[PDB]
């Protein structure tokens, strides 16, 4: 299936994804195409901050859905 | 969730799992203080010095003292969060910065090599620009 991400430049990004697919997963698709490691990846869904160990399903993320994606930064 | 695994694990928190946005509410900017958190009085994990250039960099545009900062993030987040395990070797983070935010009203437009982000809150009363680098923070006047 394919979920859409939303970065705060208002950039739309599509993956295509699996229900099954961790959160660790679709951050590695975003790095395929965005160049943004995982470390600097935080994936919001309805409000819900998402952990990387979890599946889109497990979130009840079905197709066809946006994620946010947001900076975070250490230093 | 690694995330709440690590908070459900720290002995100084207290409460259930939420995201700071939620136990501290305010005029966030969208999306300040989406990230986990557990309520705690004050932790003891005593000023870290030589991993502070993210509190140096607020501290000299606002004038807030790099220890009120700090005081601050004690008396407001578990020791989970002030100290993942890698607070000496990394540092702090733009989540630590969402609570300097709420606390002081503050906003801050990052920099990063990898693009930027905004947090903060509304109608903050200082707003400045930081500049990331791989492991530092360094307050720019608005670059790029």
């Amino acid at each position: 299936m394919q979920i859409f991400v939303k970065t705060l430049t208002g950039k739309t990004i599509t993956l295509e994804v699996e229900p099954s697919d961790t959160i660790e997963n679709v951050k590695a698709k975003i790095q395929d195409k965005e160049g943004i490691p995982p470390d600097q990846q935080r994936l919001i869904f309805a409000g819900k901050q998402l952990e990387d160990g979890r599946t889109l399903s497990d979130y009840n993320i079905q197709k066809e859905s946006t994620l946010h994606l947001v900076l975070r930064l250490r230093g | 969730e690694p995330d709440t695994a690590r908070l459900d694990a720290d002995p100084s928190a207290s409460g259930p799992v939420m995201e700071f946005r939620e136990l501290q509410k305010g005029a966030y900017i969208e999306p300040t203080g989406a990230f986990l958190t557990r309520a705690r009085v004050s932790s003891s994990i005593p000023y870290p010095a030589r991993a502070a250039c993210l509190l140096v960099a607020v501290s000299q545009a606002t004038g807030l003292p790099t220890r009120t900062l700090w005081a601050a993030l004690c008396a407001n987040l578990p020791d989970s969060v002030l100290d993942d395990g890698s607070l000496a070797t990394l540092g702090l983070t733009t989540d630590h910065f969402a609570v300097l935010a709420r606390i002081f009203s503050l906003r801050c437009r990052f920099v990063s090599e990898h693009g930027d982000v905004e947090l903060g809150l509304h109608d903050a009363t200082s707003r400045f620009t930081i500049r990331h680098t791989p492991g530092h923070f360094e307050l720019v006047a608005d670059n790029f």
